[PDB]
């Protein structure tokens, strides 16, 4: 019976901090923004990166990343943003990797646990994410010790 | 006819195919005629020797015809020695392997895939030469006391590997590239399990095992030509898991100057599909297409 | 039931059986009445094994 | 080391690119993203010997490990060069690390292990059934790495704990109870396998009332 | 057989998955063949061979008996890896090596199907 | 009983044959030498039927022409008692529940119930031995 | 019942009257089919108590039939 | 507790704790947190559901915004007879209660799906403060725990 059309191990999504999207052909995984926080909000002004992968199913043709916006800020693409044929497209660099980087300068302050809206085309489409604010491999941040009450 | 007393059978592309479709149609027509023969007699008694409504005394009790038992045991073993020798005739051609081939396939079969790599092609007339061996990664597998002879069972050594191979996808199906007129050999290895090589217009299939050396296996075969061009398609035969149904491949033909323009292009760097398309072929299989995702209608 | 198959000179196979009371003219029995208790079934309960001996 | 790198991808293409793909963007309703993931997810699922999964069903069991030690490291090396992630903890040789991972303060463990892991398993770590087809497995054959990998990447039906939520300390001491308690001989004789009073009503009824009535009849009668 | 049947019948995968394709076959076989061939043989033997030598029983009234539950409880036993939630053995009657294995599969429908 | 010897001794030459010719055909045109497995069978194969052959032969010569192996035999020649049948029994449905019981705990690896079945199969078969040999009660 | 279907029928308590059985056989389906209504959100469940519940009231029925002809007592 | 410290697809009980209950250090603040520890409607779970998944959640009426973003605080205590159930399965989303079997779907507002729970368990309002730590966003909406001749 588990093991029929519907099973509990083929629909189980991954186990990250990302959102798996697709943009018609790419196909995006482990999309998150990496943001260090220290107060409830993150002001704005302060810049925070996008990081993600990029994955051409077709292994035809290649696509280039372009015009990505949201309603946090401006969203800057630097370096060559071509994923190959059947090859990936790495932004950013996340933690644990021993160049091409997506830099967001916010205009309202975000927090982490909600989601906000991301638009990511390359050539034949324009999906919404909703990428969230993950944390990577930093250590709990201390907390004051409470008094005698 | 040939097409009706085939039975189905492919023509065939390889003078081997071609042969082995011979024996098959005088085996069936072999088969058929001794069929007939029984069945003819079955049906002789079934309707002449029913009981009749006006025969009062039983038939006579005969059981025993020695000169008639002797004579239907002689027979059958003469056809079959006959049919015997044309099968190790056959089977001989079948199986013989040429010394200096010129073209080398390594096959590597997995869960639940192809993986197709150019492991030598050195021409008979010497327009083109090409060595795909890869010892700097062959040896990366090594484990070592080990259980079995000094290795673990994860040695993988057997496993070979070339500058050019053709990976299989669950979204895109392997597509060999093979010249037309030109003898072939197949090495065939596995991976974790047993899976089955077989193009059905090759009319030939052999059973693709994993450290084949240790289980005494010959797992190299060879075709001393490809007489046409086309696209080939090939299944998996021996049942390996989950996805056997689904790791089907294709065999592509092309002229010997397209197959040499081809080898080019992967060797500069581009991918099987971008390569096929470079001269002048489908970028993907024809004959087959990958299967849907959807475990079924109902997911 | 004994347990023990008997073939008849004519070739019948009959099975030996051991009457729990009297018998009528012939070899078969008059059919007792149910008391309530339980009945011998296996031969060896009713002492047929006999004894191994004493000793040690 | 980029050899490292290239034998983990060569694993890789013959291994996992039928469930997860060649660039690990993961096959729809075959097999999720590796994106991510990490080296330390790679690690316990090769390690445990849960990976490569052979068909689908309610949860993929545990089996004979496919890949040696140095094959492992290779396969999440590959993966961790691909979108980053937790990594296995390891020694000063650079071997994975099993004996530094034992906490010093078992009780610290325990108070954490009934808290947050003896509600799928047990408090003596034996397992349980969760909802429908699914199992929490037994916990006597991890190694301290294995556990650690398994808090830090949560598995298939396991709330990730992550180094915020469960600090290393905390997943040291928690390892060490479990480590503990699957190699400390019962006290008061057999352990009927730790699961509480379902194998002592089993084993009572075979035993104890069979050897019981078994000694009645001995001295009672008959008919 | 009658399920493997109506889902050969048109082009994809319509009520059925690969797994439960692959179980039905396996199943298929070894009940075909080993839980309803091979006792079947006996069947007709403990019929009417004592009859036919003129016996009044078999040799072994006890031991023949014995064969029929263990028979009957061995079969089931192999049938009942379907209520297993990983499902019944799906690797063919023949059970070839190593796809029997346990890395290849792991699930206790194989190791019923064993014993 | 001569034919009945003679029908082991028939399958026992065929499998000496079949063993010998094999083995010497595959230590010289298989590859890889000698085929193990396979000929390990074959050889054992023969000792099934030598082993109920030879023993069959022993038995032959010692008792004379039976009523069964007599061409013109008369039916009142075997009358007589044959021996002891068995008229009833449930100890073997015990038996085989008790041999399936480790079987499930073998196929799952439950080493009790692995333990619980071969102790109940050593119960199970001491009631079948016993059954027709328990004394009655003593009281 | 009497002694040749029963024969230690003065022995005990060996009647049991038919329409408690036939009647307890639809209420063990009526508690069959009733038990659909639940929190349970899969209808593999809800066949098998459908399947059941049919089987049990189709002997019922065989039963009560078979009863009324006078086929059996 | 800040809303980083879980990941996605995580689960933890949290505890209602104040600023006058104390650190524990003195003899006072001790017998302030073991009421807390002993509480038995006290317990809850924070469950952070992964934000691909963010489209199947199905609100309760009245409990729309009782959700910070993608993180769920769902009451510990079974609604059946009040044992902890905290089984939360991360793919599945299903909270399973080991003394009953009884399953909840934490997608659909803790819904019972299996087991001999009627009701869905109590969700809990959290937001955070300025401080940037996780709190409640007030009191529960029905009453926590087994149900009784008097509830609701
Ligand atoms: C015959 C049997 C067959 C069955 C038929 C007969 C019975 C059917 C007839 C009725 C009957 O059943 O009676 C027996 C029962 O009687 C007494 O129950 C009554 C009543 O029924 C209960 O429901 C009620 O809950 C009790 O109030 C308590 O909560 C009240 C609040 O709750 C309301 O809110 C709840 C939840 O919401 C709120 O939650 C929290 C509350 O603050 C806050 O968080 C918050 O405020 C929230 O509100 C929100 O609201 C809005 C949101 O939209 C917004 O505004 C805001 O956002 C806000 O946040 C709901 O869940 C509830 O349902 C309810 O609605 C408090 O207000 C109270 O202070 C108190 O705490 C109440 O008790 P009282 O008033 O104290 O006493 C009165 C008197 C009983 O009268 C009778 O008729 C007795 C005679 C008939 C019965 C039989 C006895 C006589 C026969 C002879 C003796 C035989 C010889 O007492 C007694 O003499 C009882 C004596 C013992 C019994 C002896 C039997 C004999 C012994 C031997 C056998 C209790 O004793 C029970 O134990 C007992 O069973
Ligand atoms: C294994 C199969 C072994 C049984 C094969 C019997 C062939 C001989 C035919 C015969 O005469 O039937 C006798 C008789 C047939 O019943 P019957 O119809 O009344 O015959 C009337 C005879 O004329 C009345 O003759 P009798 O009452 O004088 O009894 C004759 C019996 C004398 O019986 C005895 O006294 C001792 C036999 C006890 C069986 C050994 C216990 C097995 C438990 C193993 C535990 C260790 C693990 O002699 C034998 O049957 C030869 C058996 C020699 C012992 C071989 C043990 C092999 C076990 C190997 C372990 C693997 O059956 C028996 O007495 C013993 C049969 C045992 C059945 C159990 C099979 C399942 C065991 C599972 C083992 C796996 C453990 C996990
Ligand atoms: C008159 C009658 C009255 C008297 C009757 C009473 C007799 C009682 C019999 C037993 C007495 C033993 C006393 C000494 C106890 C002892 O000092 O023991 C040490 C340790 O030993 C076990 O450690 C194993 C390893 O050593 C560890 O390394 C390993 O880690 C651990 O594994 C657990 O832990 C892991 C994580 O650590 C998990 O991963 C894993 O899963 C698991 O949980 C292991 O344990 P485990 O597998 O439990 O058992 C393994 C058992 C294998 O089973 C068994 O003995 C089963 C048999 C007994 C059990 C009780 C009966 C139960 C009945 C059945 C369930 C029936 C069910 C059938 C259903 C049918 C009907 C239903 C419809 O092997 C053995 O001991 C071999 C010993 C064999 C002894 C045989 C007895 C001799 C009798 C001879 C009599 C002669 C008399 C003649 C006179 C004339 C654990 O116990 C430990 O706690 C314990 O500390
Ligand atoms: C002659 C005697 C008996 C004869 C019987 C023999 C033949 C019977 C044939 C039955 C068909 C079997 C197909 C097998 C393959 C299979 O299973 O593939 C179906 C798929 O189905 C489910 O997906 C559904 C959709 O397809 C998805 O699109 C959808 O998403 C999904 O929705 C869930 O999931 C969503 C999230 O995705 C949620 O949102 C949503 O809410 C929900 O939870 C769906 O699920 P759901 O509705 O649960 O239906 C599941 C299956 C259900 O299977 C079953 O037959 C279960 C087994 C029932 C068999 C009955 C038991 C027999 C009784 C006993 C033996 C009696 C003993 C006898 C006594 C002694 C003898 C004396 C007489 O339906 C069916 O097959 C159709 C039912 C028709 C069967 C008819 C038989 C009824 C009994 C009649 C008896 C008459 C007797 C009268 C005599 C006179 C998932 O599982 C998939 O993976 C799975 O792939
Ligand atoms: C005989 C009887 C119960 C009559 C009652 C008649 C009546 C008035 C009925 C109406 C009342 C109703 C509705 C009752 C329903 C039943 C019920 C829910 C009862 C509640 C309490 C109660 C009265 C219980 C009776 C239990 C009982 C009489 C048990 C008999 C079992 C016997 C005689 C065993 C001895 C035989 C023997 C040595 C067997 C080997 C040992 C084995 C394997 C026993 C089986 C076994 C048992 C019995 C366990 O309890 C058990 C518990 C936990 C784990 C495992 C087991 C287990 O394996
Ligand atoms: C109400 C309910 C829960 C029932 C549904 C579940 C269900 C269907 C029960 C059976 C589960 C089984 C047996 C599944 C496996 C597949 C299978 C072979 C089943 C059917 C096969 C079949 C029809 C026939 C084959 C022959 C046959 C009839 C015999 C089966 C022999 C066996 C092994 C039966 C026992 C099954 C059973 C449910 C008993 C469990 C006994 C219990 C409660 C013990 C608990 C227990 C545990 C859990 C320990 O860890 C332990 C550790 C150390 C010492 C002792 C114990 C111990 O006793
Ligand atoms: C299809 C049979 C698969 C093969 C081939 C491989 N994996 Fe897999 N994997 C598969 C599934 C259905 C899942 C999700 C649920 C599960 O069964 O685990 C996974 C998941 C993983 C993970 C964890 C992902 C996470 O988010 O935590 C890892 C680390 C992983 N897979 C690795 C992996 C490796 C190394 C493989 C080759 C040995 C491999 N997978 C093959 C299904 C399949
Ligand atoms: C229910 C949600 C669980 C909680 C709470 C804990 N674990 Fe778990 N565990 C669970 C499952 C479903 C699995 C297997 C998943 C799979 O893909 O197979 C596991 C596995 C482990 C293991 C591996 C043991 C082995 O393979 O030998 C370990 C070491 C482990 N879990 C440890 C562990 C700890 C330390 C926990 C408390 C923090 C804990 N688990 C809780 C289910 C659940
Ligand atoms: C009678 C048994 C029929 C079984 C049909 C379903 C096969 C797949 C079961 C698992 O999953
Ligand atoms: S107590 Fe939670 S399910 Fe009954
Ligand atoms: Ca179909
Ligand atoms: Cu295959
Ligand atoms: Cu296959």
């Amino acid at each position: 019976c588990s093991a029929g059309q519907i099973s509990q191990t083929t629909t189980q999504e991954p186990a990250v901090n990302g959102v798996n999207a697709q943009a018609g052909q790419v196909s995006l995984r482990n999309v998150h923004l990496r943001a260090p926080q220290q107060t409830d909000y993150v002001e704005p002004g302060t810049t925070v990166e996008l990081l993600f992968v990029a994955a051409n199913d077709s292994t035809e043709g290649s696509n280039k990343l372009k015009s990505i916006t949201s309603d946090v800020g401006e969203v800057t693409l630097t370096g060559d943003s071509t994923v190959p044929a059947d090859g990936v497209l790495i932004v950013g660099e996340p933690d644990g990797q021993i160049a091409v980087t997506a830099e967001v300068e916010l205009t309202k302050p975000i927090t982490n646990g909600l989601l906000y809206d991301f638009t990511f085309t390359f050539e034949d489409g324009e999906t919404t994410v909703a990428v969230p604010i993950s944390a990577g491999e930093q250590p709990r941040r201390p907390v004051p010790p409470a008094g005698p009450g | 006819w040939s097409d009706a007393l085939a039975l189905g059978w492919p023509t065939g592309i390889t003078p081997e195919a071609k042969l082995n479709r011979e024996l098959w149609i005088g085996s069936v027509i072999a088969s058929f005629a001794v069929g007939a023969i029984v069945w003819g007699l079955i049906f002789w008694t079934s309707a002449f020797h029913r009981k009749k409504a006006t025969d009062t005394e039983l038939p006579r009790q005969f059981g025993y015809n020695m000169p008639l038992e002797l004579t239907l045991t002689v027979i059958p073993f003469l056809i079959i020695s006959v049919l015997f020798y044309f099968t190790v005739v056959v089977q001989e051609r079948m199986m013989h392997k040429d010394p200096n081939p010129e073209v080398v396939i390594d096959v590597t079969a997995f869960q639940w895939n192809w993986k197709f790599g150019y492991q030598k092609i050195a021409f008979a007339d010497g327009s083109f030469d090409y060595d795909g061996a890869d010892p700097e990664r062959k040896e990366a597998m090594t484990s070592r006391v080990g259980p079995i002879r000094g290795m673990t069972p994860e040695d993988r050594t057997y496993l070979n590997f070339d500058k050019i191979e053709t990976l299989g996808t669950s979204s895109e199906i392997p597509v060999l590239v093979l010249p037309a007129g030109k003898r072939i050999e197949f090495v065939l290895n596995s991976a974790d399990v047993i899976h089955g090589f077989w193009v059905p217009e090759f009319l030939f299939k052999r059973d693709v095992l994993p450290e084949p050396k240790a289980n005494n296996s010959d797992n190299v075969f060879q075709v001393s030509e490809i007489q046409q061009t086309g696209a080939f398609v090939g299944r998996c035969t021996e049942m390996c898991g989950t996805f056997h149904a689904m790791m089907n491949f294709e065999v592509r033909v092309v002229e010997p100057n397209d197959f040499k323009a081809y080898i080019d292009q992967r060797n500069a760097g581009k991918t099987n599909a971008e390569a096929l398309a470079a001269i002048n072929q489908p970028p993907l299989a024809i004959t087959t297409e990958p299967f849907e995702s959807r475990r079924g209608e109902l997911v | 039931e004994t347990g023990i198959i008997k073939r008849l000179p004519h070739g019948a196979y009959v099975e030996l059986h051991q009457p729990l009371g009297p018998v009528d003219e012939h070899g078969h029995p008059i059919p007792l009445e149910y008391a309530g208790a339980p009945l011998p079934k296996r031969m060896n309960k009713l002492g047929s094994g006999g004894a191994p001996g004493t000793g040690s | 080391q980029s050899a490292l790198l290239r034998t983990g991808k060569q694993l890789f293409e013959t291994s996992c690119v039928s469930c997860h793909g060649a660039n690990l963007q993961g096959v729809p309703d075959r097999g999720p993203s590796l994106i991510g993931t990490g080296e330390a997810a790679v690690y316990f699922q090769v390690s445990t010997g849960r990976m490569p999964a052979m068909r689908g069903e309610a949860q993929a069991p545990s089996k004979p490990p496919h890949f040696d030690e140095s094959q492992i490291d290779a396969l999440g090396a590959y993966v961790q060069a691909n979108g980053g992630g937790p990594t296995v903890p390891r020694d000063d040789h650079g071997a994975v690390a099993q004996e530094s991972l034992i906490g010093g303060d078992v009780a610290r463990g325990g108070d954490l292990f009934r808290l947050n892991c003896a509600s799928c398993h047990n408090f003596t770590g034996k397992g349980g059934a969760l909802s429908s087809g699914k199992y929490a497995p037994d916990l006597g054959d991890a190694n301290p790495a294995q556990i650690y990998t398994a808090m830090l990447t949560g598995p298939q039906n396991m709330p990730k704990f992550s180094d915020r939520q469960l600090t290393p300390d905390e997943k040291r001491d928690i390892v060490a109870y479990v480590r503990e308690s699957a190699e400390t001989p019962s006290y008061g004789g057999y352990g009927l396998g730790g699961f509480g009073p379902a194998p002592e009503g089993m084993a009572m009824w075979i035993i104890g009332m069979v050897a019981a009535i078994g000694v009645a009849m001995w001295i009672g009668s008959r008919a | 057989a009658l399920f493997m049947r109506t889902e050969l019948a048109m082009p994809g995968l319509q009520f059925l998955s690969n797994e439960q394709f692959n179980q039905l076959f396996t199943m298929h076989g070894t009940v075909m063949l080993l839980f309803y061939a091979t006792p079947i043989v006996f069947g007709f033997a403990n019929l009417v061979l004592p009859l036919q030598i003129g016996a009044p029983d078999v040799a072994f009234p006890r031991l023949n008996a014995l064969s029929f539950w263990l028979f009957l409880f061995g079969a089931l036993i192999a049938i009942a890896g379907f209520i297993t939630p990983g499902g019944a053995a799906d690797f063919g009657w023949t059970a070839y090596s190593p796809l029997t294995d346990a890395i290849h599969s792991p699930g206790a429908g194989g190791d019923l199907w064993i014993m | 009983m001569h034919i009945e010897a003679r029908l082991f001794e028939i399958l026992t030459a065929f499998f000496a044959l079949a063993a010998v010719v094999y083995a010497v055909l595959t230590a010289m045109f298989a590859t890889g030498g000698v085929e193990w497995a396979g000929t390990t069978a074959l050889v054992l194969t023969t000792g099934l039927t030598l082993i109920t052959g030879t023993f069959f032969r022993f038995v032959a010569r010692r008792l004379d022409t039976r009523p069964e192996d007599y061409e013109d035999a008369e039916i009142s020649d075997g009358a007589g008692e044959l021996g002891f049948f068995a008229p009833h029994s449930w100890w073997p449905i015990l038996i085989s529940l008790s041999f399936s019981t480790a079987a499930v705990g073998a196929a799952l690896w439950l080493p009790w119930l692995i333990a619980a079945g071969v102790a109940f199969v050593i119960t199970s078969v001491c009631g079948l031995v016993f059954e027709y040999y328990w004394g009655p009660e003593k009281h | 019942v009497d002694v040749e279907d029963v024969p230690s029928a003065e022995w005990g308590w060996s009647h049991m009257p038919i329409g408690v059985m036939h009647i307890g056989g639809l209420l063990s389906a009526a508690f069959l089919l009733v038990m659909m209504r639940g929190n349970h959100v899969g209808h593999v469940e809800d066949w098998f108590l459908i399947g059941f519940a049919a089987v049990i009231v189709a002997l019922v029925g065989r039963n009560w039939w078979l009863r009324r002809r006078g086929w059996i007592r | 507790m800040r809303p980083e410290d879980i990941d996605a697809g995580g689960m933890e009980t949290v505890f209602p704790w104040r600023e006058s209950d104390g650190d524990g250090t003195t003899v006072e603040s001790e017998h302030k947190l073991t009421e807390i520890a002993m509480g038995v409607r006290n317990p809850v779970m924070l469950i952070r559901i992964k934000p691909a998944d963010m489209h199947r959640v199905i609100k309760r009426k009245g409990q729309e915004s009782f959700n910070f973003g993608e993180l769920f605080a769902y009451t510990k205590v079974c609604s059946h007879l009040g044992c902890p159930s905290s089984l939360y399965e991360q793919q599945t989303y299903r909270i399973l209660c080991p003394c009953h079997q009884s399953q909840f779907d934490a997608l659909e507002f803790a819904k019972p799906i299996f087991g001999p729970a009627a009701r869905a368990l109590a969700q809990l309002p959290i937001t955070i403060d300025e401080d940037g730590y996780l709190v409640a966003n007030g009191d529960f909406v029905e009453p926590v725990g087994p149900a009784f001749w008097e509830r609701k």
